[PDB]
Order: C-alpha cells, then structure tokens, then sequence
C-alpha cells in the first residue's frame, strides 16, 4: 500500500543521493502520463538539435573573422546553462550575404591565434555568395570536457571571404549541436 | 546489547534460583504504546499529516455500512449523486403568430443554463467547480391543436456558430444537429448532444458549449377560432456530467489562456 | 556538540597539537555519551616496559562548542577510563615500585 | 496495541462503508524518515561517531572509480605509493689518492639518510611516522679510467659495528655484507640489506639501522697522465618500507625504552 | 528512505572506488544501546514500571541457586516456610479434684491462639495477613498415676457452639469431634479438625474458628496417698495454613460484612 | 509471555476502539472466574426480565387513564440509563384493586391522544375486579429505536374501568421487559 | 559486518552483567594476539606459584613464634588484593639460619592460641640447622573462604626451634600458593 512518505510527509535532509523519482499520491490523484506528440521535446538531442541565432558580422573586405563560440543565455539554448560540462558534435549554420564571392569557414578549439592564419589546414568549407551551409564541427578539443559557460565554451569560428570587386556584405551565424553530452547539472541562472 | 535486554536476564536469573515454590520475580521489556511513528490520512483532494498519532477509537461492535436495511427512504442509493444530471425545464416561450420565417423563438445559454437558478438540481455542485465536460439530452416541447399548423427548427449551435451566426445562411442550419419538427404532427423533439468545443474543458458558468435555439421554419397558420397562444418549452438532461477544477464558491475562474 | 579526542602513540612533549594525523575519535553528544578510542601496541620492542616510556600524548580538543538552553547546563562533567585490549598480555613479574594499602 | 495501529482501522473502516464509488478515505501509518539511529564512520586511524545522521547525498549517476580511462597520466596507478621506495642518491665523495689503506672514504647515516633533505621522495611520509622497518638495496658507484687501479671496501655496518668500530680488526670486515670491488674491473657494487637491529622497529630519523661505509682497501695507483679526481657515489633503494607509529610533523618520538 | 540508509551507501561508495589496497572508509549504522523501551517487574503483590530501563548487571559467572552445597545448616530447605505450621503448646491447666461433672477445665481461643504470644512460630506471618483458612491437629495431654482414675471430655466447639453453649445439653457434646479419654488408660488425645465456619475465610486474630475445650466427664478420684496436681495441656499443629489478605502490621481488618 | 502492557503500564489515549478486554496480571494473580449460581444475573434478558414498580392510580370512576411509560431512575431497572436506545417486547404488570368491576387495559406507542378514544382497537385485555394480569406489548413503535430516557421512552398505557355501582379503588402498575435490545451505552447518571 | 557499538559508540550504563569481552575495531586495526613465551604469566596458578618474601624473625632461644599469615601489599602477590575471597593450598618457604639445631614448623588456621601449645599434632616438619624447607599447608580452614585482606587471611605459622647450646639465629620466611581459588574481584587498592 501507500506509505505516509509518498503522501507528502517527508524530510528535506534525506533527499540525497540526487535524483529521487518518488511518486506522490492522494485518494483522487495518480501520476498520469499523457503524450501529445509521437516524441519528446525534452530530450537533449531533440531540443538542442534545433539551431538558434548567435551573432552577425558585416564585412567590407576579406579580413578574417574569428569569434569565440559560447552557449546562449538568450534562446531555448539557455537550457544548457543548467549544466556544467559539455562534449559532442557542434552544428554551425552560416549564411553568406554577398553579391559575388566565396566564404571560407573553419572551426578549431585551439586557443592559439596563429594556428588559424593558414585557414586551409583547419577546414575552410566554401559557401558561394548567396548560399548558406551547415557544417558539423567534431569535438577536436584538447580538453575532455567543455565548461558550458566559458566565453569560449565552444571552439572558435573562422570566416574569411574571398571577395572579387568592391562588393561587401554581412555574415549571419546560427548554432546548434548534434548529440550533446551534458554533465553535473548546476543551479538555475539569474535574470538581468 | 542493552537496554532492551533486561526482561530476559531478570526473568532468567529469577528462573535459575527458583525452588519448589517457583520464581519470586518476573520481568518483561518491550516498546511503549506511544511509539515514534507518523500517520497520514487522505480524503477528497486533502491530505492530513500527523507525526503524533493516537489509537483511533469507535463505538461498540459498530456497523459502518451506513445503509438503512429498512429503506425508510425508498430511493436508489445513488439518487443524490445523479440528482444534478436530472431532467429540468431550461426555458419556455410563447411563439407569436406574426413572426416571420427564420425568426428566433427562444434560446438557452449552454451549459450555464443548467445552473440558471439556485433551484436547479445541478446548481449546488456547479458552484464548487470551475471546469465542466458534459453531454446533453434536450427535449423541446411545442403543443398545438389539430386545427392549427406550422413548423419550428430546433437546432444546437456550438460557440463557433453562435459567434458567427449572421454570417451563416439560414436553411442550411439543417447541417447542425436539429429537428425540423412539423407542428400538428410532433409535440416534442429529442436531441442528444455530446461535449462539443475546441477545448477539452469548458469554464463553468459560461456559454462556451454553445447554445440551443428554436427558430421559425414556417410561421404559425392559426385559423380564426383556433387558439393563438403557443408555448415553446426547452427541457434538458445531462447524459454525462463532469466537474473537475476546484474553486471558491461561484468565483469566476479562467481555465482558458 | 562535538569533541575530538586524539592520541599520539609514544609521544612525550606535553603540548597541544593538531590531531589530524593522530589516532582520534569525534564525539557527537546523543543518547550514548560514552566514547571509546583504541591504541594498538606501538613500540620498537615486542614487549614493552610496564613502567617505562609513556603510552603517548592524550588530547581532547573542542570541535563544536557545547550548546545549551534556558533550562540546560552551560558546562558538563567528563570521565576518562582505561583498560587493556582483548589482546593484552603481561610477561615478566618484577619487583615493586610502590606499596599499596 | 496503538498508537501504531491506525492506518489499518481507518483504512479498514473506510473500507467497510465503501459503496459503488469506493472508499472516501485512506490512512497509512509508518516510521518517520528521521529515525532514532546511530552512524559510525572510520577512515585511516580515525572514527567518527554521529548519533543524529542524515541520508548521505551524491551527484547524478556518479562514477567513483576515480580512474582516468584515458590515462592522461601514463603512469602506474600505484606510482605515488611506491615513490618513496624509489632509488636515490644518498652520497658522493672524491677519493683522494694520498689516502692510506683502511681509511674511511665516505659513510651514510642509515636509515635517516633517505630523508636527508626535503627533496627526498621518502622525506614526505617519513615525517608523519616515528617507527620504521625497511630493507635496503645499495649501489655504490666508482668510476676510474683503465690506466688507473685500486680497490675500495663497500660494507654495511649495523649499529653494533658502528658503535664499536675501533674495537674491530679491519681486514675482517669482509665478514659483513660487503663488496671488495677492484677498480678498473667493476664500476658499481650491489648490496641487498634486510632490516637488521636488536629491536623490532627503529626510530624514524635515527641511525639505529646502522650505516653503510666505503673504505680504502688499497690506495689509488694513479699514473702520471691519468686523472686524479675519483668520485664515490652511494645510491639507495628501499626493497620494502614500513612506517607505523603516527606522530606530529617531524617530532622526535622515543619508540625505545 | 533515510536516515537509516547511510552505512550502506558510504560502505558501498567506499567499496566501488576501492583499488588494490582496499576501501579507504567503512560506515555502519544501527540503533543506539539506549532504545525507546519500557520494562516491567513484578514481585509478590508488587509491580514496578520503568520507562527508562538500563542493562541489568551481575557479578562474574554468578551462581543464583543460593543453595549451600555443603549444608552448613542441615535442615530441610523448606524449614522456614513450614515453621509456622509447627506443633506448639497452646495451653496448660491443673485440674482440681473437687470439680464437678461438666465443669470446663480449660479452653483455647481458636485460631488466634497460635499467635498467642510473639514467641509463637506462626506469630510472625500472622501479623502481615488479615485472612486465614487452616486445618488443625490437636493433642490434649493429661497424665495421671495408675492409682488415680477419672475422665475428661476433649471436644472442638465451632463458633456456633461456643455462641450458644448454655443452650446445649452436656452429654450430647459427644456429637462434636471429641475424645472421651479415660484417665489411667490414655495420656493423650488426638483431634484432626478441618476449617469449619460459615464463611470462606476467618479474620486473623479472631475466635471465629471456634475453640477447643476440655470438660470434666467424671471428676478425679484421687486416693489418699496419690498425687493431687493433675495438669491438662493442649498442643496444636496446623495440618494446613493459608494467609491471604495483606494488611498493616497487626491491624484489625474486617473481612466480614 | 506477559508484556509490560498487561502488567499495568499503558496509555489512556490508546484505548479506542471501545471495548478492550485486556488481561491484567501479577506474579501471584490471575483472572479467576468463579460462578456461584447456574446462571448469570448480569445478562440484560435476565435482569430486566424481572419487573419493578412504576406507579399507582386511584379511580373513583370509569374515566380513562393514560400514562407515559418510561424507564426507571429508581429500581434495578435504572441499569437501563446506561444505554441510549431500546427496542423489544414490553411486559406490563397491572393490578386491579376493586370490589366489583372490570379493567380495560391497552398499550400504544402512538403519541396521538385521539387514537386511544376507541380503546378496543388497541387491545383492552380484561382483568376482572380483584385480579392482576401481565400483558406483553409488542414493539408497535413508529420509531425503530426508543431513546431510553424520554418521558415516553416506552409507549403509553391506557386503563379504563367498567365499574358497576358506586364502587371505587386503585390500580397499581409494575413494568418489566421480555428480551431487550439496548445500544450505544452512554455515561453513568448522577444522583439527586 | 561491524556495528557502531564495536566502533567506539557505546553507553556506560549498559555494561552489566560484569565481564563483556566486546571487540573494538577500526579500518586499520584488529585485535592481534601475539605470544612471546610458551605459556601465560597472567594465569593465577602460574603467577602466584612463585613465592615472595613475607617476614623475618630472630631467635635467641626456643620460645615459639606464631605469626599471622596474610596476603602481600608489597610484592607481585599484591595482585591478590584485586580479589575478595581465597581458598586452596598454601606453600610456605622457611629458611633456618642457625649453626646447630632444629626448627619445628607447623601451620593452622585455628584462631585459638592454645591449640598450638602442643605443636606435634599440628605438623611440625623438621628443618635441620642450615637447611630450608617448603611445606604445603592444606586448606584446613574452618571457614569455606578466606577474605583475602584479613591480617590473618592465611592461617597462622608456628616456629619453635630446638637449639642445643648458646647458639642463636634468624628465620626468614617466604610464601607462595599452589593452585589458588580467587572470587568476586573488588576495586583496585590505593598507594601509601
């Protein structure tokens, strides 16, 4: 039968270990699970499998653009802030807004600035002007885990455009991840 | 060992030195009647937590069946329970002969009409719940002598229809659960209407379930001598009723977003 | 409250010292307010003088101030007892160093 | 009976009068989460007694193996443990050619020499224990060009010998674990010495285990052109180490009577 | 779960991360020696209730048989118990030769006579009880030389008889347990008298059990030279004794209505 | 063996439900049952099976006499005051003290006075002058249970005498019940 | 497994009965029994089986010497003071220091002085001058047990010497017991 513990009478100091799926009942109540869709939208793989805006850059010349990639404190991706460590594939969505040219894109977790001077070794997929690509950067991280908060939690992204004439433009960036491994959930974030 | 162990030693030591007469001492140890326990009791949507319970009491050789074996009240035991689903008079109106085709005779706010007055069997419970999900069974009655003739349109109009009523073409209302009932032929119409809405539950004391109406299919053709006061009555029964959300007494609660 | 009593076997310098490395026992006041501490035999020799080198330094430091209330004492009494272990043994009988009564 | 008995009576009485709908009340009694128990925890030479324990906590689906499966540190897991038994340089000295037979080249206090400086692998632990019982493995190294010749006596001298050294006849020291090592033939000597004393354990930071010495069997015969700076080095390893008596940091403790 | 569960988690977690050396921690939880129990002890007509008991103590490898195996006292173990039922001298009187037939020689209040003086074996216990139920065994002794003759009537008279004694015809007293004992023939008379009363129990220190008397059947015919001082003695033993009602020391208590 | 609970150590707040035949012992004591008679005098049927005086009425004429019948707060019948409800047969003992005549006796639980006007329908057994009868009135009660205390707990008794000449007298009444059904014992009564 | 009781957490008021060989442990500790000799030196029979000085008497003539014999509060025999009662054989070691003569020795527990006047009945073993004997006196005690403390816990010893000429000397005495029966250990003694 039902114990008084499952009826509401408990002790907060007896909750450890963390993660106790204890059932709560009353005479007219029972945990009822109802699913409205064929799958879950709470699973890390599904939720995060959907991109979210990151930032935009306007380029008037080929100069290279390197930006630290970090988890959002803004979109649905904020749900990541509930975790401390991450590891796994990283989907980067880049849009090249230009009239005539090409955009070199590359990703590295390496903090050294110089390693990115010769962009070709790193990757540098090519998005023709007016096209958008989605490259999935692997976990080539020199650190087993990525503190999820760091201003560079995610590796740096490189964008250099091979323009042809006076043409200029702007590069919008969106980020998403493939199968994410989060660990050791930390306390919920505050609001600004 | 100890302090639990004492009944045995004293009981035994007393036992060992015992002679012909027997032991001169007996000792027994155990737990007190008032132990360190916690009791929990749950009634309808309630839970009482007590950490200092006491042995529950009750009369001598009591009978809790609570059923009067003599039936001093010859009614079904579940009478009070089903009472609110009972058939009731929702409306009455006198059709006026002059009225044109398509004119609205009378209408009833659904489902809040079943709690129309504090004299409605369902009015009682309806007060203590904000959410409702129910089915209806209407019986529109219209009596007219044989000499006279005419026809009325008894139709159920969900909120969608009631909302955009003027945008709908009369004569097509036959698409909705209705009963073109030809007077001088039928004196009553029957309509079984299930829960119909765009939301799982409807706010209690609301017209969201739509409303039943009665229109003039063809005006009353009342001969000279024949009577001219025809009354239209709307009766309603709840095929199935369901009050869920608890709330203060008759306080407007928003189940919707 | 709590009280940590440690013991440095074979110690001789009678001076207060951190017991983090000493054989200690933390005592949390409750129903059974008697606390034990065992010292296993510790000496260079297999047997040791009955009346020779000290057994060690015995220290009972405060860990958490003894708390109380309006109707309870602000200080209590303590008693320290001593006995031999189940592996205790004595070996050579010698002369006497004192006279009993 | 009582006060434990209540969940059953209420649960039952509720049960007996139950009708079609079911019981209108459920009661369950049991022991509180915070029961009257006592917990005891023991770590190395420590015992924590708590009479008011609480449910221990821990992270989600935790892994306490504590072993890095990637081996970011490619070392034997027991490296830190065995570290103090590691081979180390105990001494170095330059034999002077002029020295006569039987002269003492160099000596090392045993066993306190393994904690000679705070830069000795064993210095760390040696501080937290007053008693020691260990075995040794010495490797006295002496290098000399082929042109030169000579011989040194590497011998282990227990406290007994060291004490009465002058009373012993040199040339008989070959009775002790030694290595008459003829230069120009051998560049290193090996000596495995077990725990040797008249007491089960030796005070840490003491010379009671005796000391290893190096004498001049036959003086160095260094030709004209040949080099004249011969160095004698003493290396030591602990075949087996054992620190028992706990004590304050590097405080002189007497294990002896 | 909790706070009981901790010895296992700590003991286990310690267990999981254990390496070659073993676990570095052990934790065990259980109930305190001083548990919440109640002890009850009952001795003769007494009951001690304690709600804060402690582990009973006793000497090393003790022997509670309490029986002296050497019998330094060579008496039946139940000597002290039976002592009060012991035979005792209840009365002595000197029959006077002049006395007429039917004269009362001597009498003894029954049963309070067995506690006649503080020097009576039964006097001790008789003090601590108000109710008594017992059987008697009398032995009236009368010695007379052969030359003399005579006869005495030793008879037991219950309260009924003692009450109405004058209303009874002497010479018919032979209907009561008696012993017409002819002197010069018998020197002692034996009478076994069971508990006789109109009430289940008789008040201690009362004459309700009736009284034993000795009458003159036929006066003493003492010749000239023969002695003239004949003594009549009454001895009493309790075939069975029973003291029930407890009471203060020798305080008059009314068992009757 | 014997528990400390049965040795005197108990708790008054743990007595419910009502009716706990718990045994009480000591080393020299045990519940001993001794019966002095072949049957019980404590059983409701036996005790109450014995009548007890109720009241007396002196009649100088035939006028009818109606008196509420109630349980006694005076004789051994007072033991009924320990209960709250009653139901069962009612034995009425009437003595007709008269020289020459007849006594009509009837019993009804009906409160209406008029129903008793025509006495014959009700019963009206006939006790000739100088005779006494014992009529057992059934439970013709319109109420399933009779509160035992009511000034009319028991139904009303009717006595009308058919006298013949100037003769007069007095009618003594005694009451007893046949097999009584008492329920829900209430607290003991007070004294006057 | 190990209970918290065996880890140090106990209650002093739950020690009775006397004599609880409870084991005490910790993670790195276990009761280890190591024996250095083939037998025990703690056993009553062994320890006490070894004599200890008692007293000395100097005699210039044959006059008899009677001295109460008691347990020592001085030598290893003091361990007896930890007990209350004794019973068993008593080994008396006497040394006769004389030039020419004989020493009559006898032992009795009898308190009466007169019984010892005729020494022969009691015993009177003969130690020639310059010789020492060890007589084992039986437990001819009129008391089942000997309080161990009494100034006469042990029976009285008699020494009469049959000297021959002006010769004089001194008689040293040592005591030991054969198989001793000690009971009811009492609290440890104080120091002077």
């Amino acid at each position: 039968t039902m114990s008084p513990n499952e009826l509401g009478l408990t002790s907060a100091q007896d909750d450890g270990p963390l993660g106790q799926e204890k059932p709560n009942y009353f005479l007219n109540f029972r945990s009822m699970n109802v699913d409205i869709f064929t799958v879950s939208h709470t699973k890390v793989d599904n939720l995060f499998g959907r991109a979210w805006f990151f930032m935009e850059h306007t380029f008037t010349n080929e100069g290279q653009w390197r930006v630290p990639l970090e988890f959002p404190k803004q979109g649905h991706g904020s749900l990541s802030l509930l975790f401390a460590y991450f590891t796994g594939e990283l989907n980067i969505h880049v849009l090249f807004l230009s009239e005539r040219g090409f955009l070199r894109v590359a990703h590295t977790y390496d903090t050294s600035n110089d390693r990115v001077n010769f962009l070709s070794s790193n990757g540098v997929i090519t998005v023709p002007a007016g096209e958008q690509m989605t490259l999935s950067a692997p976990y080539y991280s020199n650190k087993p885990l990525r503190t999820v908060r760091d201003n560079n939690s995610l590796g740096y992204l490189m964008c250099k455009p091979f323009l042809t004439g006076t043409s200029t433009g702007k590069i919008e960036v969106y980020l998403s991840l493939r199968c994410p491994n989060f660990f050791f959930p930390l306390p919920a974030p505050k609001v600004t | 060992v100890g302090n639990e162990i004492g009944g045995n030693l004293l009981t035994k030591v007393a036992d060992d030195a015992s002679n012909i007469l027997g032991p001169n001492c007996f000792a027994t140890t155990a737990e007190p009647e008032n132990k360190n326990v916690v009791q929990a009791t749950t009634t309808v949507n309630t839970t009482n937590l007590t950490q200092h319970p006491s042995a529950p009491t009750m009369p001598f050789s009591p009978d809790f069946s609570n059923v009067d074996n003599f039936h001093s009240m010859a009614y079904d035991i579940t009478t009070g329970d089903k009472n609110p689903s009972k058939l009731v008079r929702l409306e009455t109106h006198e059709w006026t002969p002059s009225w044109a085709r398509g004119y609205q005779i009378t209408h009833v706010e659904l489902p809040k009409v079943f709690w129309d007055h504090q004299d409605k069997p369902a009015y009682g419970q309806s007060r203590y719940f904000a959410a409702v999900r129910c089915g209806f069974h209407f019986q529109v009655q219209v009596n007219v002598n044989q000499g006279t003739a005419g026809s009325a349109l008894v139709v159920y109009e969900p909120k969608p229809v009631v909302t955009y009523d003027s945008k709908l073409e009369f004569g097509a209302f036959t698409n909705l659960p209705h009963v073109l009932m030809n007077l001088a032929e039928t004196t009553q119409a029957d309509l079984c209407i299930p829960y119909v809405a765009d939301t799982n539950y409807v706010k209690t004391d609301s017209s969201d379930l739509g409303q039943l109406k009665v229109y003039v299919w063809t005006p009353l053709s009342i001969p000279t001598g024949s009577a001219n006061q025809v009354d239209v009555t709307i009766l309603g029964s709840l095929l199935q009723l369901d009050f869920q959300n608890p709330r203060v007494f008759a306080q407007d609660v928003n189940i919707y977003d | 409250g709590r009280l940590r009593m440690g013991f440095f076997p074979n110690a001789t310098t009678d001076s207060t010292s951190t017991l983090d490395n000493a054989i200690y026992t933390i005592c949390d006041i409750g129903s059974d307010n008697s606390f034990e501490i065992t010292i296993p035999y510790s000496f260079s020799t297999w047997m040791r003088k009955t009346n020779g080198h000290p057994i060690g330094l015995f220290q009972i430091e405060v860990l958490n101030r003894l708390t109380y209330n309006s109707s309870s004492p602000s200080e209590v009494y303590c008693i320290v007892q001593g006995k031999m272990g189940q592996d205790a043994r004595f070996f050579c009988p010698t002369g006497s160093v004192v006279t009993f009564q």
